[PDB]
RNA sequence: UGACUGCUCCCUAGCAUGCUACUACCG
RNA sequence: GCGGUAGUAGCAUGCUAGGGAGCAG
């Protein structure tokens, strides 16, 4: 199954309150918006793909954002352990394929 | 690109008006959501433009409200 | 994990076995050492990682406090941050009618009711100078929003109405300024 | 949350859990706070106590940060690290972070009641940012100890300017003159009433009339009071002779029947602050004038 | 964690036999010292773990106490507003009306939506428009449910007073519509 | 002012089971 | 010489409890 690429756009671009307007506080949002819009990418149109990419690319930015903008002003230094699996397809590929994780 | 520019503006715009006790006059909030609502069903960029200026006309006929002269003056509206 | 008494007796007792293996001798002092041995090891071994486990949890908390704080104020702003922004998408439209209205309010030329659309229905707005009245005003029509209007009425502070003709260069300064003119949309 | 400790040019979300404005330490600058006196109690963006329900832990030298969580001593799931340890408190900025080498300004003047002339003293030694902090903590010590006296009230009522007066349970009372505005508020079931502005002096109770009133029973007189906030510009501006009279509108004319104001109109010319020491009869009463002229 | 009854014992022992191996006796009291050193240990082990177990058992059952009297706390308060509400909302049944209906009832039983038709003392009228205005309320006095009543107040959408000299057709288009009607039973109830 | 269900992701705490490891006791 | 038992540490698995978020009728 796949979604109206509109839906998850305008979820993405419209939310009810203001804490939300600042990605790097709810990083949690886009992954399940992305899990939901994952087989966008087989579509043989092309933009119902780079939906997905474009989410894709958005959590990297968010992560690396909040990262060096943590890093700057404090001293705190962050490691990138086992989060890349968040901005690559093999982590939402393995939520349609028949085998009954978690 | 220039129907969701707009109606992202409008978006914005009526936000702006309602943190301003906007809702606190019957007739002006009712014309004023009607106006909201009309801009983010149109189909083509005029009616759209028209409407937008009937709605920012509110804001604008508010003496107190918000500095018009400041807010241009910080690298922002000309 | 180098800073730790426990690191050092590790050290200290893997130097000495490995140095008494490589030079060569029995079993009994193998034995010896060993047993000796691994009781500081397994010490190492349990900081090393427990230590791992404090510091990341320690970071995981100024991290959950560093967002809470900036939720709170962002939370705290929206007012000002949404003027701003609305101010610049106005700006990024860059459009004419809405140009022309921002630019005379403000000069200080506002409106008094809602922008009407249809061929008629009434607007009023403000006219503080003499110069707003030059630029905008000229004959009897009326130039606003990227549209043409009719001047029907001029009213003053006073309420008192004055005909078109009346003003001009010097003719105007005996008179309450901020005048209302109230048009009607030419077709 | 996020203010500014500044003798320790700090940053900081923590502040002092009892003393006189919830004043802003840093983890250093609060820990010789809680060292060199007695303020075992801080607050941070959340305050810091033992969560378990029914516990109850004010201190916090010995709570451990658990899971997202604080724990304590008495009640102890100690899988943690402490939060008072190596030199420091646990917080943001605990980084960037200097210290302070005059170690006890807050522990000399912030430790006395606020009434000595030590304090005073010690705040004409300090900074302008120091001694900002003296004069807002001189306010909040002023209001603070005005709230611990009674409230005069008229329950019944007699001819004006000579009345009756009932006060309080036990309070003493302060200074007599109209130095003390008796305005306060009536009550009718539950809310506030107006009321007016008073003046106890003469006590049979006269009375000084600000206003023409038509008292009625058990109307309350006194001044309450809320709390100066902080302030953002500083007291006075440094010291910088103007290059020249670039930027002024001048005039022709040379006032004449004030024989001490030419000089003084070119100083202003050039002056960027003016004080003097006068009576009245000192050009308060007619050089503003000159000035304006 | 260190005054166990087994400790003393325990580290008595273990100081008695490191002295004997300080002493370099012969192998026979190491031998001595590792097994009471062993066993000693392994009697401690149990007596370190078991007062563990035990004293997070019995911080569970205080936490749990605990938070069962809250819960009371709570219950028996919420009681309280209830009864409270009850006994306030009891003083406005205008109790000769609803009795002179009541008695009439062949058994006791009357229906309830007749009960505000017949008894109540304030009438509440919402006019969306001046057309239905003008049909239902006009004037001061009109009438309804077979009684009648007289105006007594009149607001608007934004709760501000309007006098009924500006309801008019010709002013209509100027005020929030959405109008109510305030009235009183005349005659009979207020 | 915020209904009834269903599914999914993330974080922490506890319990049970299993794997490996280090000492010690017993035969 | 092999096994059993008692603690200790790391790792994995499934449930229960708490919190944050997403979609659908
Ligand atoms: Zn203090
Ligand atoms: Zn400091
Ligand atoms: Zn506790």
């Amino acid at each position: 199954p796949y979604p109206d690429p509109s839906r998850i756009l305008g979820a993405g671009c419209f939310v009810d309150d203001i804490v939300k307007t600042d990605g790097t506080l709810m990083i949690e949002r886009f992954v399940s918006l992305a899990i939901d819009a994952y087989p966008l990418t087989k579509h043989p149109n092309q933009e119902y793909a780079d939906v997905f990419h474009l989410y894709l690319q958005y959590i990297r930015k968010l992560h690396d954002e909040l990262t060096g903008h943590m890093l700057d002003m404090y001293s705190v230094m962050l490691t990138n352990d086992n989060t890349s699996r968040y901005w690559e397809p093999e982590f939402y590929e393995a939520m349609y394929t028949p085998h009954t994780v978690l | 690109s220039k129907m969701s520019d707009v109606k992202c503006t409008s978006v914005v715009l009526l936000s702006v008006l309602q943190q301003l006790r906007v809702e606190s006059s019957s007739k002006l909030w009712a014309q004023c959501v009607q106006l909201h609502n009309d801009i983010l069903l149109a189909k083509d960029t005029t009616e759209a433009f028209e409407k937008m200026v009937s709605l920012l006309s509110v804001l604008l006929s508010m003496q107190g409200a918000v500095d018009i002269n400041k807010l241009c003056e910080e690298m922002l509206d000309n | 994990f180098s800073s730790l008494p426990s690191y050092a007796a590790f050290a200290t007792a893997q130097e000495a076995y490995e140095q008494a293996v490589a030079n060569g001798d029995s079993e009994v002092v193998l034995k010896k050492l060993k047993k000796s041995l691994n009781v500081a090891k397994s010490e190492f071994d349990r900081d090393a990682a427990m230590q791992r486990k404090l510091e990341k949890m320690a970071d995981q908390a100024m991290t959950q406090m560093y967002k809470q704080a900036r939720s709170e104020d962002k939370r705290a702003k929206v007012t000002s941050a949404m003027q701003t922004m609305l101010f610049t998408m106005l700006r990024k439209l860059d459009n004419d009618a809405l140009n022309n209205i921002i630019n005379n309010a403000r000069d200080g030329c506002v409106p008094l009711n809602i922008i009407p659309l249809t061929t008629a229905a009434k607007l009023m707005v403000v006219i503080p100078d003499y110069n707003t009245y030059k630029n905008t005003c000229d004959g009897t029509t009326f130039t606003y929003a990227s549209a043409l209007w009719e001047i029907q009425q001029v009213v003053d502070a006073d309420s008192k109405i004055v005909q078109l003709s009346e003003i001009s260069m010097d003719n105007s300064p005996n008179l309450a300024w901020p005048l209302i003119v109230t048009a009607l949309r030419a077709n | 949350a996020v203010g500014a400790c500044v003798l320790c040019n700090s940053q900081t979300s923590l502040r002092c859990g009892a003393c006189i404005r919830r004043p802003f330490l840093c983890c250093k600058c609060c820990y010789d706070h809680v060292i060199s006196t007695s303020h075992k109690l801080v607050l941070s963006v959340n305050p810091y106590v033992c969560n378990a329900p029914g516990c109850d832990v004010t201190d916090v030298t010995q709570l451990y940060l658990g899971g997202m969580s604080y724990y304590c001593k008495s009640h102890k799931p100690p899988i943690s690290f402490p939060l008072c340890a190596n030199g420091q408190v646990f917080g943001l900025y605990k980084n960037t972070c200097v210290g302070s080498d005059n170690v006890t300004d807050f522990n000399a003047i912030a430790t006395c009641d606020w009434t000595n002339a030590g304090d005073y003293i010690l705040a004409n030694t300090c900074t302008e940012r120091l001694k900002l902090f003296a004069a807002e903590t001189l306010k909040a010590t002023e209001e603070t100890f005005k709230l611990s006296y009674g409230i005069a009230t008229v329950r019944e009522v007699l001819s004006d300017r000579e009345l009756h007066l009932s006060w309080e349970v036990g309070k003493p009372r302060p200074p007599l003159n109209r130095n003390y505005v008796f305005t306060g508020y009536r009550v009718t079931k539950n809310s506030k009433v107006q009321i007016g502005e008073y003046t106890f002096e003469k006590g049979a109770v006269v009375y000084r009339g600000t206003t023409t009133y038509k008292l009625n029973v058990g109307d309350y007189f006194v001044l309450t009071s809320h709390t100066v906030m902080p302030l953002s510009a500083p007291t006075l501006v440094p010291q910088e002779h103007y290059v020249r009279i670039t930027g002024l509108y001048p005039t022709l004319n040379i006032s004449d029947e004030f024989s001490s104001n030419v000089a003084n109109y070119q100083k202003v010319g050039m002056q960027k602050y003016s004080t003097l020491q006068g009576p009245p009869g000192t050009g308060k009463s007619h050089f503003a004038i000159g000035l304006a002229l």
